[PDB]
């Protein structure tokens, strides 16, 4: 057997085992939104002592 | 001769001595305009808000007492005869 070959043959399924892991991440989305404050009207009040 | 003889006067001023005398000039204009005191309390806010833009309120009687928050240096309280001329804008 060659040196490299034995270098090949340590390596063992039991030996080294390799899993592969992740982290779950949300998904990136778009969204518009626009926010307007309630209409305001003009209002003109006049009073007198006779109304 | 009329607008010699109204000669109107700011009891309270908190504006710019330039825009101040604009607004003499508007206010002796609307009283000879307006035929009545409601017509001018809409001419005063209508000519302002074209002058400048933003919320203008403003209340003319002859007697009356008011407490308000307007911008700083917006407020001009003027009165001429028993009419008073009082424009504050508020943010």
């Amino acid at each position: 057997h060659d040196e490299e070959a034995i270098k090949q043959t340590l390596r063992n399924k039991f030996n080294y085992n390799t899993r592969e892991c992740q982290t779950i991440n949300p998904s990136i989305r778009e969204r518009g939104v626009s926010t307007e404050p309630p209409p305001s009207d003009t209002i003109c009040g006049n009073i007198t002592q006779w109304e | 001769s009329h607008l010699d003889k109204v000669q109107p006067v700011i009891k309270n001023s908190d504006m710019s001595v330039e825009m101040q005398k604009e607004v003499e000039e508007v206010a002796k204009k609307a009283i000879d305009y307006c035929n009545t005191d409601k017509e001018i309390a809409t001419f005063i806010k209508d000519d302002f808000r074209s002058r400048y833009h933003g919320t203008w309120h403003c209340i003319v009687g002859r007697n009356f007492g008011s407490f308000v928050t307007f911008e700083r240096s917006y407020y001009i309280y003027l009165y001429v005869g028993q009419l008073a001329i009082l424009l504050f804008k508020t943010g």
